[PDB]
């Protein structure tokens, strides 16, 4: 009962394929072992991906686990629908219908556009990048004109990172011209990290700002940064590490030696990694479905050419296709289920805000529920400015003798001493610098005076 | 130039909504402010009442923090009553 | 009851405009008559200027006789000026 | 198709590409070395081993509406040519004071639209924009007209904007007479010798 | 006004006419007394100058 | 007694609270206090008597 899976793995992937491997050792049965064979590629590179495909395909694999970018999803998608071939993912969920595709990731628009609309924002700045796609972007535009909302969108991907110093510095400068305080950040963790050094660099890190990462991965990189800045944090967690069995999981993964599985010595996994695992998970308990069903896929001979023509699929296809589809099972991303497209269904996605203790769990989402909210949560010296006017305040004869509120006096200053008395704080008498009381002035329309 | 109370109007509105704006969060605080500043920009028959001052009242009474977008969209249809005194 | 000078505006334009088509050919005669009605109709937040004097003047400089529609479609969006005085 | 030319050996290869497909096009032939030429929407990056025969219609557009002096407009796209187009706009709405409406109409089917288009300019209608930007292949282009005239909006004080090379190359004989303004790009000058002498050749 | 007299062959800029010197009187409101042929045509006309 | 409502009273207040009004947007019924006290606090039972 050898299953014959391809895979593919983009070059730096480590921790991914470490909790691949975890997944055929924890899953692996008696009844029937995966025989994966991984390939490593360029996975923004078309003609790569194309190369890879059809060798696995040649191989004859019965399925295939990888990865895909903006540019080379069409190919997997196109390819993967023409030859029947089943393709899992922890990459970016597709917009529209493809089929042959299952696709482990969530789709975080609606706890996004569920984020804002309890944070009550209307109006914010989107920041993205052309990476997992714009289909967010489309998202919410569209929520935007149907809500009402004054929207700043900025591709912050199509500025080159060799010149970009002054870039950022001019994007927060015309942001801070507006006096627009909230942020979204929907970018690749990479892209994140430049952005918010960029952000405590110029100082926009401070109290007043709010930041909203869009993303599964929001404990997996370094909050530590920012935490202490000042400005309030919100993002999205797929895997909830309170789980016992995602503890346990954790407990066997930490005392993993980093040796025989690269990265694998960690307290936390990132989502992609773990959204590998749930697929080892999901494509053992497919063919055990399939098994149980007495249905063999075995295949009778080589499949030969993947871009001979005419292209034809094989039969077992559409079987195994339907055997992954109809998976429910339990893993680190909680409960995993798909429709018959292959996204998922019935997903939780934790949404978490960052304090100063560090990041916490403040509600879940759900497809029906949206938004469900999880548990509820010295004296400053007054500074007084006055003016000075007879006898309201006016300088003692001795005052070049004296410091503070004792040069002072008159009928306010004694006025003043009385207020600070009944409520009881600590007051320092200062004259205004313009020596006015106040005005609107007709040019620069500023408020002059006290 | 010549004026028109009703193009003072549209103005008006827009002003105030444009303003508060950049003060979004604390929005209902600075509604007098903000109509104060639309007031000086899209002028005004009496300097006392203002562009549109049953906009003002309108919004003053129902704004609330960042409930800006709708409160504007209810208050801007109201009437303004007389800008005379 | 609040006025709101812009629909005043809207309302004077309209009650002169439908005034001044039941006088035909005599349409540039009776532009005070109908603006005198319209006045009426529609309320002033000052007797003497009337609801809108801009376009009442608009009208009484264009107007020709038979002209009307086209005259009244030129005069409608004109300034009306300081309603108060 | 690609590799079929490929092992056919041909020197040059001219097509289109979609939206979806043009990564493959322009990874294989920087990759085979295959020279590529096309009349289809210009790729955003650099991209060697690709010719492409469009102009960029950004630049255009944006002096167009800063002509016209649009402070606040609405923007109709379809996924088709890619977004490139509208995270300009929408960059350059950044950069200015503009106030602009993104709305998706190729996500629609063709079948069941109907009262798409009437919801549509009934939002349209909620911010009483007049003042509306079309970006889409000529097809779309039609119909959006089409929908437009039925609710009568094609009438004066409308303003439209279609950005694409084909301003002529759709019928504008249905909203010609409607008394609403309409604005757009040509990149075929019929008055040039060159193309009136092609024409003359070309209708017989 | 008489809209029977006016052949098919040329009539285009006939009904734009027509109802310019239409909107000469600012007439709005209007009553077709005519065949479906010649109602159809009108009405389409109409829709065309957006009236 | 031949009238109702707010035309059955007179006064400076009265005149202050239709400006008032006027001013607020809002359409006001004037009414009389129950217990014809303005207002006080019951050194004992800590209540509030009065407008
Ligand atoms: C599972 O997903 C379906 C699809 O929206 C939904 O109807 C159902 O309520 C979900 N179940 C739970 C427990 O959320």
């Amino acid at each position: 009962n050898s299953i014959q899976i391809g895979g593919l793995f983009p070059r730096g992937a480590d921790q991914e394929y470490s909790a691949f491997r975890v997944g055929m050792v924890q899953f692996s049965t008696s009844e029937f072992r995966l025989t994966p064979h991984i390939d490593n590629l360029e996975v923004a590179n078309s003609f790569a991906v194309t190369n890879a495909f059809c060798s696995q395909f040649s191989r004859g694999v019965y399925a295939i686990f990888g990865f895909y970018d903006k540019k080379s999803v069409n190919t997997i998608t196109s390819f993967c629908g023409t030859l029947h071939v089943s393709f899992i993912t922890p990459s970016f969920p597709t917009d529209g219908t493809h089929p042959f595709v299952i696709q482990m990731r969530p789709d975080l628009k609606g706890a996004l556009l569920s984020l804002i609309e309890y944070y009550q924002w209307d109006k914010f700045a989107y920041l993205y990048d052309s990476d997992r796609g714009l289909s967010t972007l489309q998202a919410v535009l569209d929520s935007a004109a149907e809500k009402k909302w004054q929207v700043t969108a900025i591709n912050v991907g199509n500025i080159n990172n060799d010149k970009k110093d002054e870039t950022y510095r001019s994007l927060f400068q015309d942001l801070e011209l507006k006096g627009e305080r909230r942020v979204i950040l929907d970018c690749e963790r990479d892209k994140v990290n430049d952005i918010v050094d960029q952000v405590i660099t110029i100082g926009k890190h401070v109290k007043g700002y709010h930041y909203i990462i869009a993303n599964l991965g929001f404990t997996d990189g370094d909050l530590l940064k920012i935490q202490f800045g000042g400005a309030e944090v919100s993002g999205f967690q797929i895997v909830d590490y309170d789980d016992s069995l995602v503890s346990k999981f954790i407990e066997r993964w930490s005392t993993l030696e980093e040796k025989e599985y690269p990265g694998a010595h960690t307290a936390t996994i990132k989502y992609t990694s773990a959204l590998t695992y749930d697929a080892v998970q999901v494509m053992t308990e497919a063919f055990r479905n399939l098994r149980k069903q007495r249905i063999e896929i075995s295949r009778r001979g080589n499949a030969g050419d993947c871009l001979a023509n005419p292209a034809v699929p094989w039969g077992q296809g559409v079987e195994i296709e339907r055997a992954l589809k109809q998976v429910q099972v339990e893993g680190l991303s909680g409960n995993i289920k798909f429709d018959q497209n292959g996204k998922r269904i019935n997903y939780t996605i934790n949404i978490m805000e960052l304090k100063t203790n560090g990041p916490r769990k403040i509600g879940y989402w759900s497809e029906v529920d949206k938004m469900v909210v999880t548990l509820t949560e010295e004296q400053k010296t007054v500074v007084v400015t006055t003016i000075l006017e007879s006898p309201y305040v006016m300088m003692k004869k001795n005052h070049e003798m004296l410091e503070g509120n004792e040069r002072y006096e008159g009928y306010c200053v004694d006025l003043a001493a009385e207020i600070a008395k009944h409520c009881g704080f600590k007051y320092k008498l200062t004259i205004v610098g313009d020596g006015k009381y106040g005005a609107r002035d007709a040019d620069t329309k500023i408020w002059n005076g006290m | 130039g010549p004026a028109d109370c009703c193009r003072m109007k549209e103005c008006c509105t827009d002003r105030v909504n444009e303003c508060l704006q950049r003060y979004s969060g604390r929005e209902d605080k600075f509604v007098s402010f903000c109509y104060q500043e639309a007031t000086v920009t899209c002028g005004s028959f009496n300097e006392i009442v203002g562009c549109c001052y049953g906009y003002q009242m309108c919004m003053i009474r129902v704004v609330k923090p960042n409930s800006l977008s709708g409160a504007h969209e209810a208050c801007k249809t109201v009437s303004c009553g007389n800008p005379c005194a």
